[PDB]
RNA sequence: AACGAGACUCUGGCAUGCUAACUAGUUACGCGACCGGUCGGCGUAACUUCUUAGAGGGACAAGUGGCGUUCAGCCACCCGAGAUUGAGCAAUAACAGGUCUGUGAUGCCCUUAGAUGUCCGGGGCUGCACGCGCGCUACACUGACUGGCUCAGCGUGUGCCUACCCUACGCCGGCAGGCGCGGGUAACCCGUUGAACCCCAUUCGUGAUGGGGAUCGGGGAUUGCAAUUAUUCCCCAUGAACGAGGAAUUCCCAGUAAGUGCGGGUCAUAAGCUUGCGUUGAUUAAGUCCCUGCCCUUUGUACACACCGCCCG
């Protein structure tokens, strides 16, 4: 299902050409889940992140 | 950035070092002293020496700096310099000596020695660290 | 800058000459170089060791 | 106190999502009354996300060479879209603009990986600022593509997909773009 | 220690503080005009906000808070006109770069009286089956047309030889223009520089159409000694390609791109060019070394008129 998040604090910004921030995901369900993921597009930390694929893992591309 | 180059610095290390006694914390006090001490091509410039200046007085407060001397602290170094205690931390009287030291004094003809305190020698003979 | 004719053709010549200080009796320009602080030798102040109280 | 071309109020405008609402403008103190201000957005990086978006919408009107410093044509045809939207709805015509901003900008994009010739991409997230700047990309040349040699005006062509976009229907240009840019993307995974 | 960097110089932004203004004004007072309003209409005085241009201020990473071996500094925020404005100048060492067609700069050589000097007359430098570059106008409705309305800034202007101008205003002309008649060597006159997109109304109605204007046939007028291989300009008429562009590729980060006109250079005649100026005015980025390149450190080299190398059949 999709599955809506936040940020805690946004990494570094990874990619081929640098086009893709890498971001320390924490859910809302109140989940101690501290998933990171590729956003690509404009992050500061504090932003609310919408998944669709919940259990994805953060690679470099 | 704002980095200042060697120009900036060596002027306001020199005029830090020369005339620390009208110096303070506000920058507009700094600026009407760095232009009534100095000869400074005009404001652009001097503005930068009174703002590193306003930088750099505030960092005498917490402690030396490794550059530029004055006296102040300089005598505050040198009264902490010259500072005895009353009793010396040398006047012990139960002073620790092994069994060896002993056989040291012993052959310099000083085991009449009366406040040495032979301690019991260490059980084992470890003291080499654990290669590997 | 000046040109030379010579036998075989012509050479040129350019001469800098970097000027000095000491405003204009005769010589140099006025101005210090935009970089050269210079910065007046403090006479000591003399130490104040007692209230002196001097009417005059 | 502050309507919109002095017609249209801001307060009982609902922002539906959470991930755009610290993004998308007028709910509060960002209403005003045109979407004319002139003010220096681009100065810092994040700084337009306190801009109207109405004000947004209107900027990104103007794309085309053509049209390039107009801002007072595009502004009456902001104007006079939002009455054929309130006329063919019957509401507040700023709910279905935060509808269509909300609706229209994807949420799984693909980032481009390979060499020359080579395309071999792979699918990440979207942030909501650029969903945000992707909805009214795809919204407004929606309206710009399908007014070109046509009858319609530029206010109608709005209009139409404005809505469109708001009830989520797939003759609208812009939800089109959106599940193709995520069927694509879902491909990779 | 020295140079280059930075400093520096010009420019943009701020000042109801200073200096002063009949070749810039505003406010007030009368007068006049038409309904207390409107006057870019007339003359006096208070004065410099607006306009000019001089001195002097003002911003320093200075303040607060985070991070920095609590160092150099970085990031965010208040207060602020402003918290990188934009240029100019620019090292050592080089290049078989360009320039002898800028020079009365210049070595050698060629030519010097049917001259390679120089003048005159007439052509050519424009010639077209076709390739390759910079561009202008477009392909329309976010539009074309016809009316109406209302705003700039940088500038230039009567010339040693030297002929050659910015032009208000009245009359005659559809118009391009033609006659007089004045001003201006200019903050005094054109000039309140009564710009164009933009804005407001009417018409047109998705079609090679009223979009687009090429190419052509007739006239008319300036410039010149000369307009034929159309110098430009004006009026009718003709009305082509072009339906947003393959492979490939350029420029750009904020008053920017793009649109839109305006001045200057060239100029007897004349801007689709360039160089400046305004006006309207955005999307996206605040990052990387993937590409193209530059650079530093380790390091491989049988390379060094130096990988466009050296070299083996």
């Amino acid at each position: 299902p999709i599955k809506l998040a936040r940020v805690t604090k946004v990494l570094g910004r990874t990619g081929s050409q640098g086009q893709c921030t890498q971001v320390r995901v924490e859910f809302m369900d109140d989940t101690s889940r501290s998933i990171i993921r590729n956003v690509k597009g404009p992050v500061r930390e504090g932003d609310v992140l919408t998944l669709l694929e919940s259990e994805r893992e953060a690679r470099r591309l | 950035g704002r980095v200042r180059t060697k120009t900036v610095k060596k002027a306001a290390r020199v005029i830090i070092e020369k005339y620390y006694t009208r110096l303070g914390n506000d920058f507009h006090t700094n600026k009407r002293v760095c232009e009534e001490i100095a000869i400074i091509p005009s404001k652009k410039l001097r503005n930068k020496i009174a703002g590193y200046v306003t930088h750099l007085m505030k960092r005498i407060q917490r402690g030396p700096v490794r550059g530029i001397s004055i006296k102040l602290q300089e005598e505050e170094r040198e009264r902490r310099d010259n500072y005895v205690p009353e009793v010396s931390a040398l006047d012990q009287e139960i002073i620790e000596v092994d069994p060896d030291t002993k056989e040291m004094l012993k052959l310099l003809d000083f085991g009449s020695l009366s406040n040495l305190q032979v301690t019991q020698p260490t059980v084992g003979m470890n003291f080499k660290t654990p290669r590997g | 800058v000046r040109h030379v004719l010579l036998r075989q053709g012509v050479l040129g010549i350019k001469v800098k000459i970097m000027l000095p200080w000491d405003p204009t009796g005769k010589i140099g320009p006025k101005k210090p170089l935009p970089d050269h602080v210079s910065i007046v030798e403090p006479k000591d102040e003399i130490l104040p060791t007692t209230p002196i109280s001097e009417q005059k | 106190d502050i309507k919109l071309f002095g017609k249209w109020s801001t307060d009982d405008v609902q922002i539906n999502d959470i991930s755009l609402q610290d993004y998308i403008a007028v709910k509060e103190k960002y209403a005003k009354y045109l979407p004319h201000s002139a003010g220096r957005y681009a100065a810092k990086r994040f700084r337009k996300a306190q801009c109207p978006i109405v004000e947004r919408l209107t900027n990104s009107m103007m794309m085309h060479g053509r049209n390039n410093g107009k801002k007072l044509m595009t502004v009456r045809i902001v104007k006079h879209a939002f009455e054929i939207i309130h006329l063919l709805t019957g509401e507040n015509p700023l709910q279905v603009l935060v509808n269509a901003i909300i609706n229209s900008g994807p949420r799984e994009d693909s980032t481009r990986i390979g060499r020359a010739g080579t395309v071999r991409r792979q699918a990440v997230d979207v942030s909501p600022l650029r969903r945000v700047n992707q909805a009214i990309w795809l919204l407004c040349t929606g309206a710009r593509e399908a007014a070109f040699r046509n009858i319609k005006t530029i206010a109608e062509c709005l209009a139409d997909e404005l809505i469109n976009a708001a009830k989520g229907s797939s003759n609208s240009y812009a939800i089109k773009k959106k599940d193709e840019l995520e069927r694509v993307a879902k491909s990779n995974r």
